[PDB]
């Protein structure tokens, strides 16, 4: 409803509680070329060598892949140098977050989030699977530590020493990064408090409810057994050969015209691992953006408080927990989303003495017949004074600007 | 498994077959691959040691100062309870490093110093 | 013919049309609220305004200076219109893919 | 006689074609509500035609 | 393999593709939708809209 | 008798040869102007030497 002189400005506004699920790493597979091709046979090996460093160039593109797996895991979650923990004390101004810090009453401590996380994620021709370096209860302690920075801390723990402050204190920060007062919060604790609180719950019962929310990590799994799937079934394949089986070959066949055979083999063969290589490494390619991606919205959205629109969530980006999950990292965005608004009439400036009074902070808005000047982002109306506005040009000049007055909050102190 | 008495084979998720009928003794015996794995050399620079440690990946400790880790089993390095930084990554929160006298040792690899705000 | 068909993207160029004009409408009369969370309408030189005190410009020079900015402005969309419509190097990117 | 070197041509090119329409997704389909500007454009002066 | 090799320079320009529409999606969120901050992310100059 | 293998395996290599001159140009030729400081390093008591 747009027109020159009409202002829609929140009254209310609620805590939502966004997830983000990132890939970080991929299983770390490692093939062994030589077994693949030529397994338990001499003379199959023999002719591999002619090949040259076929079968090493694939062993070593694979290698490359695994390491840099270990570097995608290490670069998202160990970006604190120090293990902090949260005190046996949880008042945190009423905010709960019990369900996002380590559960010690099980085993493997994981927060009652990563647990559904964790649960809602589903060696043979030379092919095995390595280990990652960092393991779950690993990754659990650095998201705890995170965790537990974020908490006590907010974002001083990134930039340098943790200096533990009140958490509705950080909170009253995190309102003054948005453009909305200190005020706002603490007049409001409790309502912020329980909408938090609620939406913390919803993200329990909404990951749980639709089994395809974590569909982002289960598509690395699949299409990584896939791969591997396909890269056995090939085995299977004659290739123009006599025989998929090499010993149904030598055991039919003269060595004269047992080697055109098996030439046909080693070649069908050699050809499916560079396949299955190339298509890992363009595979690994989008993990380690995917991975990069995440490394910076930890940096920037848990160890800080971002100003980049849509970056960690719809509203207004206040702070995310990091949550350990298979394969890749949950990010829960907390943000302010504006809820209850009303039409007002504005004006860009107003006239007094002739002179233009401009807002210093928020904008003027009008309830039909008496005018007030409130901050942009939560209707909060205050009467307009010289210490609310500034004095810039006449009233000639600005288009647009009605008549009012300024209480001069001076004038009554002297003549009292 | 208690296979159909037609049915002579087993088969894998793939091709591979797991288990068998024994043509004579009417039990059944299932296959399973012989053990094999990679070699991998953990060494520090040359220019300061000649002493190496092998790990076998993905074995037992049979098959092959002994330490073993859910990455294989490690030969040559010694199992050290204190923590530190990772030096050698080997795999499932193990790194191996060259310490003092001197030796290769195998141990947890620390996350960082603990704290508390 | 060889085996080789081209399947038809699933929103058309009309619907792309449509949530540009979308995002158009939100951007002059709701400025950044229409993202966050509901359009929430402003007037237009009231919403530069904001745009001001975002580079550090006190939101007095734009009024002052309302005329001014909205002339170059639309001179500057109108030199967009020449230059697109006479450089045949412009739209390169879209042009090699 | 080559397994599946066929089939997963065709699988690979399939994920292209959705990427592609996500690509545009993603780009694009940032709003959810289709806004409309009020029949008089009377915006400050600034001509948006 | 004529088809190997074009199936793997279509993997690969679309990566590059989906890099630029990423990109796209970010700027549109944080130009379009936003007032971004970052120097010469939306063009020479102070960033306005 | 292969056809244009040989001559896509040179028209790829060359695209990246060309890619890696723009990707210096992006990097570094972000400045219009060469700009040189005075004679005077009166900087605060800043060297930047
Ligand atoms: C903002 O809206 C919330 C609702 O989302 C208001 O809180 C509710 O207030 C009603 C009373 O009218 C209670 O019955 C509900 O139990 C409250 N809900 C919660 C979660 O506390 C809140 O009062 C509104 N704030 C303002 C300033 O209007
Ligand atoms: C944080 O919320 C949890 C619930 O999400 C609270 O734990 C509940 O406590 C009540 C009363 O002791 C029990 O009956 C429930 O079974 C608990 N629920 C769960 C799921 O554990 C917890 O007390 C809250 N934290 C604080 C400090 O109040
Ligand atoms: C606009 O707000 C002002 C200030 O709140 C309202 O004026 C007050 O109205 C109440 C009655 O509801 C009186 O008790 C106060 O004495 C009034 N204060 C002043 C300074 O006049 C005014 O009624 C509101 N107008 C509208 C249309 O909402
Ligand atoms: C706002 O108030 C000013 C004066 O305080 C008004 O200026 C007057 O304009 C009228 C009509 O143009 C003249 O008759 C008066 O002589 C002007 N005042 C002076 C000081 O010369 C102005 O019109 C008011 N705005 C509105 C729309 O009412
Ligand atoms: C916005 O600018 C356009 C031109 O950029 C103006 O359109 C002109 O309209 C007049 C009729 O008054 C025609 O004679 C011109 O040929 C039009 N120019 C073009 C290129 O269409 C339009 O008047 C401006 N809009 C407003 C509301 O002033
Ligand atoms: C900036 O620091 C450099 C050293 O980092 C200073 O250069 C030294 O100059 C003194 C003469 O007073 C020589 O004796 C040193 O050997 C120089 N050191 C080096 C490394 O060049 C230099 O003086 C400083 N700049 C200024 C203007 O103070
Ligand atoms: C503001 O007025 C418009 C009519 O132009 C109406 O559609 C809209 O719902 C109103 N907004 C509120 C919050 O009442
Ligand atoms: C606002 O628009 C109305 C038309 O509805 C017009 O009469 C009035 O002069 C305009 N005011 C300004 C400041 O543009
Ligand atoms: C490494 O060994 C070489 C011997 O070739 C020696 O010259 C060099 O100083 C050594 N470096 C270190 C850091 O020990
Ligand atoms: C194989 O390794 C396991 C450890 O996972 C161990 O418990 C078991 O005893 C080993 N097998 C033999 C024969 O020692
Ligand atoms: C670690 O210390 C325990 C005693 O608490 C001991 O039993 C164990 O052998 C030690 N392990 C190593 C590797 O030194």
């Amino acid at each position: 409803a747009y027109s020159n002189n009409s202002i829609a400005i929140p009254t209310n506004f609620t805590i939502s509680v966004t997830t983000e699920i990132l890939p970080v790493s991929m299983t770390k597979t490692s093939v062994d070329c030589t077994m693949y091709i030529c397994g338990d046979s001499t003379e199959c090996s023999n002719l591999l060598l002619q090949y040259g460093s076929f079968c090493t160039q694939l062993n070593r593109a694979l290698t490359g892949i695994a390491v840099e797996q270990d570097k995608n895991t290490q670069e998202v979650f160990a970006q604190v140098k120090q293990i902090y923990k949260t005190p046996p004390i949880k008042d945190f101004g009423g905010f709960n977050f019990s369900q996002i810090l380590p559960d010690p009453s099980k085993p493997s401590k994981r927060s009652p989030i990563e647990d559904l996380l964790f649960n809602k994620v589903t060696k043979f021709n030379g092919l095995t699977v390595l280990p990652p370096l960092l393991t779950d209860e690993m990754i659990a302690q650095y998201t705890s530590a995170l965790l537990a920075g974020t908490i006590t801390s907010g974002w001083t723990f990134g930039a340098g020493p943790a200096l533990q402050i009140p958490f509705p204190m950080q909170m009253a920060y995190r309102f003054n990064g948005i453009g909305v007062t200190q005020n706002v919060l603490y007049e409001n604790q409790k309502l912020i408090a329980n909408q938090f609180n609620s939406a913390i719950g919803k993200i329990q019962d909404s990951l749980s409810s639709t089994p395809s929310a974590l569909g982002k990590l289960q598509d690395v799994v699949n299409q990584n057994a896939q791969a591997l799937n396909t890269l056995v079934k090939q085995l299977s394949s004659n290739f123009g050969a006599i025989s998929s089986v090499l010993n149904d070959i030598l055991s039919r066949l003269d060595p004269p015209e047992a080697e055109v055979q098996i030439d046909r083999l080693i070649t069908g063969r050699l050809q499916s691992l560079q396949t299955y290589v190339t298509q890992q490494l363009i595979r690994a390619a989008e993990i380690r953006a995917s991975a990069n991606l995440a490394a910076t919205k930890m940096s920037e959205c848990v160890l800080g408080q971002s100003k980049r629109v849509d970056f960690c969530g719809k509203g207004y980006h206040l702070m995310s927990f990091p949550q350990s999950a298979p394969h890749g990292v949950v990010f829960l965005h907390v943000t302010y989303v504006p809820a209850q608004e009303k039409n007002f009439t504005t004006a860009p400036a107003i006239c007094h003495d002739g002179k233009a009074h401009f807002p210093r902070e928020g904008v003027f808005v009008s309830n039909g017949t008496h005018w007030f000047v409130t901050q942009r982002n939560f209707y909060e109306p205050q009467i307009i004074t010289t210490d609310n506005t500034f004095v810039s040009g006449n009233c000639d000049v600005v288009i647009g600007i009605v008549n009012n007055t300024v209480y001069d909050p001076l004038q009554p102190e002297l003549d009292s | 498994k208690k296979f159909l008495p037609f049915q002579q084979f087993g088969r894998d998720i793939a091709d591979t077959t797991d288990a068998v009928r024994d043509p004579q003794t009417l039990e059944i015996l299932d296959i399973t691959p012989c053990s094999f794995g990679g070699v991998s050399v953990i060494t520090p620079g040359t220019n300061t040691s000649n002493q190496v440690a092998v790990l076998y990946q993905g074995v037992n400790c049979t098959e092959v100062n002994v330490f073993q880790t859910r990455a294989g089993c490690l030969i040559g390095a010694e199992h050290v309870n204190n923590s530190y930084e990772c030096d050698i990554p080997i795999g499932a929160g193990i790194c191996a490093s060259y310490q003092t006298s001197q030796s290769i040792i195998a141990y947890t690899m620390s996350l960082g110093a603990e704290n508390s705000v």
